């Protein structure tokens, strides 16, 4: 929408692969960072108590 | 044989003091003792069961910051609370056998005390020693043998989060 | 719809985050106290600043 | 009257009853005692109570280098000062009773004393273990409630500099 | 001029992108990397002090 030509194929993600397309799907890491962080905590507090 | 050295009394003339001395205090809601206060350890960690009774209200409101997980305070209170209470805690006793009942035995994992109450709102009150630091809080217990098991949650130089025996009552 | 998924990432940080800090404290305590140590204040200053 | 280890003739010639040292000097200002020297080690520790007090102001000048943060001087003294000097401190014993008074007990990670003391112009006096080994200098102090903790620095076998409950302030 | 002759293009360092340029360079990185470690030894010596 500015404009600069990309790729018309493959993925449907409207307006397809594109460097903007995929600055965009980079949300991904978002979901990732906040779960590694509830893995850690539930392990680690089962552990405490086990540990003394 | 003899003492061949003194650095306190050596002698007596009668019995009118007491070994250690209480610094508890009961702690009301709806005018009912639901509990017992005292503000110990460095950082201070009373809150099990005068979560809800009131030591004072001010107090209350100021002290929460908590792992309400299984209950455990990391917040501390004022240096003019601390000094009423108890005496602060940083190792384990386990040679005290006063407190309030008539032997304080640590085997098996387990502190036992001799049959005797566990009537409501007994809940919360120290095991105080015989330089009256604190080595657990009783959340409850139940009787068996001919002894009485407790549930406590502890902090000296080991500690546990809570931990409960195989029976219990909610004191 | 990617405007709309940032602020997932953040509600969920910040929210994880909290119960996080009480774990960070209550760890090191019971591990072995844990009173005196340096050993708390590394962990400490994480949740330090996620309760304030 | 034959005792373990005889540490008297029988004859007041020696005594238990030590309590004061012979290396203190008060440093007046104003005509007043607002502190007291020593020039402690052989790296010299002393100015936090005596750094707007001072001594003599030439000593001072000289040696003067510091973190300040924490308010301790290192620095070397020449000859003439040594040989008068307080103990080197590098190491820290566990439980202190002197002072000046009657107790400077050492435990849950706090000196405490009874109320009645932290007054100015009998501080500055160290806490010695009865060789004159330095843990901290006291500097000042604020009541507890029927205690009163101690506003310190110390410098022995690790640093931890300004141990307080949460908050001393010096006076 | 360099002396040595250098060429490149679309930017020059004034004498253009060569190994003698990023050689000369090299000293603004000299401050930042001493300060990284600088921090670590102020911060080690505090967590002892709030310790207790």
């Amino acid at each position: 929408k500015d404009i600069v030509p990309y790729a018309a194929k493959n993925d449907a993600e409207f307006p397809s692969i594109s460097t903007t397309a995929w600055q965009w799907l980079a949300t991904t890491s978002g979901p990732l960072t906040i779960l590694v962080v509830a893995i850690i905590v539930v392990v680690v507090v089962s552990i405490v108590v086990c540990a003394r | 044989p003899t003492q061949k050295k003194k650095s306190k009394p050596g002698k007596r003339m009668r019995n009118c003091m007491k070994i250690e001395n209480d610094c508890i205090f009961p702690v009301m809601l709806d005018g009912k003792v639901n509990g017992y206060a005292c503000l110990v350890g460095d950082k201070v960690m009373k809150p099990a069961h005068v979560k809800g009774t009131i030591d004072n209200p001010e107090l209350a409101k100021l002290t929460f910051k908590k792992s309400s997980k299984y209950d455990l305070e990391c917040a501390q209170v004022p240096v003019c609370m601390k000094s009423d209470a108890s005496k602060f805690t940083h190792e384990k006793p386990e040679g005290h056998y006063n407190w309030h009942h008539g032997a304080v035995q640590f085997s098996n994992g387990r502190f036992t005390i001799p049959t005797g109450s566990g009537k409501p709102g007994d809940s919360g009150r120290p095991i105080f020693d015989n330089t009256g630091k604190v080595v657990a809080i009783v959340l409850g217990g139940a009787n068996e043998g001919a002894r009485t098991a407790l549930s406590v949650v502890t902090w000296n130089k080991d500690m546990v989060t809570r931990i409960t025996p195989e029976e219990s009552v909610e004191w | 719809a990617s405007l709309g998924l940032l602020i997932v990432i953040s509600s969920g940080f910040s929210c994880f985050l909290c119960s996080v800090a009480r774990t960070k404290c209550l760890t090191p305590y019971q591990l072995a106290p844990g009173a005196q140590l340096p050993t708390f204040i590394a962990l400490l200053c994480c949740a330090k600043s996620a309760r304030a």
